[PDB]
């Protein structure tokens, strides 16, 4: 997977297949993606917030959650 | 040959003064019959515009891309995307249930919005183009029946009259008038991919109109109720899948099983039915073969021996062995009255020519043709 | 954590003696409270079955090829080709209008027909799997609903009963039986192509039975009633063309509109709906914490304030800055009435651990939460 | 366009839309093709009977035609 800072303060995780059930380092926070569906970047893409889960809290219907970083979105193709 | 196009058609009509009004159906044809005067076949060849106006495009399968979802929690009011006021997407407002294991601090129904680019898959487009009255084309053609020369009138709304010169015939005048609602009529197309469909076919313009599918003008940058083909699915936290409703040619075909396929020849759009009304003048038609003698009777051979025609007629092929051109000795008896003939000629003056077609309308019962001293048995049902 | 998944759900039972018989919702779940008990989360996590039964297969595009026409003339009797009685082919016999202008004898109606071969494109087709009974799985989980774990029984039509253990909190027995006709339940699917859409649809055996489409069995040669996506042109005298009815994904995705999408996880097929009655038994669980002592009133800070849970249940998060571990005092009382305690606690005995959520039951009104001397007014709607 | 005889007597003239409004020698006969919706040769075809027209007959609905030469056929890819 690739991170990417944009201009709005926002952080850009680019996922691929390979990426599904593992866990990441965005800044001084980890990301878990979870996502089952991913394949190869392209235009057929899915981008929602990949939402931060608060200390001493579990992750409910997310299949994306972070935790000590804000801001976080993850985008992934379907192609291949 | 000799006008032998209408013997076959299936539609066949026989008009028998100086003028005559006909109505002339796209697929079908007249034989005029007059006293002292050669038989005429006369038929609507097409009806046809060049380069008709374009109407609206619509697409039949959509590209989809960039999907976006933006959610909000429950008091945080609507979840919005900048693609919701952009033109070339499709949008869905929905909520998810929302709580503390998803960053919200109150458990409840929290705004989700989802939205995706629609585009058109190439050569999945279905194109139309509609009639205008004052441009459309009539082609009526006029071919002696004379059994041993085809000739082509043009007509629009502005040019109704024309005269046409029948060879040795003389000439013979039309005044031909055009009848639908053609700016209402549209000829669709679908865009050509591996499988072989038809043409095109004619349609109603309200029907066109009415089509639920993505729509555009040509050159336009996105395409017009594009969520059509766009399918939202069940919301989550944060996240709400986007389908695509599939490739809707099946569906269009299906609609379009038993609506009439038109035909385009290059640049001439087609209309599938019509007919046109014309006043068909005579008055300057004259008969070939009036110095022409007498075939010898014992000097012919059945080519062909007497057939029905499909419309009631009988119809024949001689050969000739003596001095051509002349006339053919033609004749028919009811059976019992060798006197009195019974045949009624639709080939009224059957010449032999020089490198032979006979046609007769006979009386129901037990009949003898004769061609010379040619004989044949016919019953007439 | 301690058991938060339920307090999300919107399908949330409460059951509050030994036994207790539940029935579990694919998507709901349950918790049971019980006196001098710990508080229990029950729920039926799946429904499914490994490598399913294939059903027949369809396609939703066939791929034509090698049209051949075959023509009689009128008394000569039916048009054939080989391709009439051959697998793989779809034919038509129909009627044409023939003459001296196409070599018969006669003018009439000469027998014509068409044939083509019939086949699929490849990734268009549409499979099923069918379930069946004795070797669906079914899968419940429990966690305590402590509010400081998770445990899973899997279970077949062969094997109803497991012991699981919760750790400290002691023993659970379950004895659990599955209740639709499983093997008239399908799980359809499309083979992947470049456009995004659901994973598969679950419908009844006999509506995927019914589908106008070509099918056959995997491994077959030939589609079995492929003439449902044939049409056959208008003959001409030699001549008929057979065309494509098109791509039938847009016309079948239309038809699963409102169908729900069912799951597929490597090899197991998800039912998408579904319920298990269970007997769950409590005998041999103990509650944690009998050892120790009061929370000091004085060292709470609210995490969380009091909220609604969704379920008419008051839920809160607390902080304790005290030696741990510690049984946290809770009480409630109706505002005017500072003596009587009015709450019931569905996390029964709250303890504070070496590295809090709390869970209410409250009557209508106006009521102050009491987390130690750590006060909060609410209001029961 | 070309031609091969068959095995059973039959003539099979293979056109392309090159071919349309050609006529073309066949045997001690020739055939016009007027089919206007031909293409390259493929696995999309359409075969059919290239009618033997009678001396002194015109031809009616057909767009194959042959004159001096029997049992001939049409066929036609409509590929490109």
């Amino acid at each position: 997977a690739t991170v990417r800072k944009e201009r709005d303060g926002s952080t850009v995780i680019r996922a691929e297949g390979k990426d599904a059930a593992t866990q990441v380092r965005v800044e001084n926070g980890t990301c878990v993606i979870l996502a089952t569906d991913m394949g190869s970047w392209c235009d057929d893409s899915l981008s929602y917030e990949c939402v931060t889960i608060d200390q001493g809290e579990e992750p409910v219907d997310v299949d994306c959650f972070c935790r000590n970083v804000d801001g976080v979105y993850l985008e992934y193709g379907r192609c291949g | 040959g000799g006008g032998s196009r209408c013997t076959h058609l299936e539609n066949r009509d026989f008009v028998t003064t100086t003028r005559v009004t006909l109505v002339l159906e796209l697929g079908g044809c007249v034989t005029i019959t007059a006293e002292g005067k050669p038989s005429m076949d006369v038929w609507l060849d097409a009806i046809y515009q060049e380069n008709p106006a374009k109407t609206r495009e619509y697409c039949l399968h959509a590209k989809l891309s960039d999907t976006k979802v933006a959610a909000r929690c429950p008091t945080m009011g609507p979840a919005t995307l900048a693609e919701e006021h952009q033109g070339g997407t499709v949008c869905k407002r929905d909520q998810s249930d929302r709580g503390w294991g998803n960053h919200c601090g109150l458990f409840g129904k929290g705004s989700i919005v989802a939205c995706v680019k629609a585009a058109c898959e190439a050569k999945k487009k279905a194109t139309g183009h509609v009639y205008d009255a004052n441009k459309i084309v009539y082609t009526v053609k006029v071919e002696p029946h004379t059994g041993d020369g085809r000739k082509t009138a043009s007509f629009t709304i502005s040019s109704e009259k024309t005269i046409l010169t029948m060879g040795e015939y003389g000439d013979v005048s039309l005044l031909c008038r055009v009848a639908v609602d053609l700016a209402q009529t549209v000829i669709l197309e679908l865009d050509k991919t591996v499988e072989h469909l038809p043409t095109a076919w004619q349609v109603h313009r309200d029907w066109f109109n009415d089509l639920a599918l993505p729509w555009k003008h040509e050159g336009a940058q996105n395409w017009n109720n594009a969520e059509r083909l766009v399918e939202f699915g069940a919301p989550h936290a944060v996240k709400m899948d986007v389908y695509n409703l599939g490739d809707q040619t099946g569906v269009l075909l299906k609609a379009l099983a038993g609506v009439p396929v038109a035909h385009i020849e290059g640049t001439k759009y087609h209309l599938k039915s019509g007919h046109v009304t014309c006043e068909v003048g005579l008055e300057k038609l004259k008969m070939k073969g009036l110095t022409y003698t007498m075939c010898d009777k014992t000097k012919f051979t059945w080519k062909r021996a007497p057939t029905d025609s499909g419309h009631d007629t009988v119809v024949m092929e001689v050969t000739f062995s003596g001095t051509k051109p002349c006339r053919i000795p033609v004749r028919a008896v009811a059976h019992g009255s060798p006197d009195v003939n019974v045949a009624m000629l639709i080939t009224p003056n059957p010449t032999i020519e020089n490198n032979g077609f006979i046609e007769m309308q006979l009386p129901p019962g037990d009949n003898i043709i004769y061609v010379g001293e040619l004989s044949h048995q016919w019953f007439q049902k």
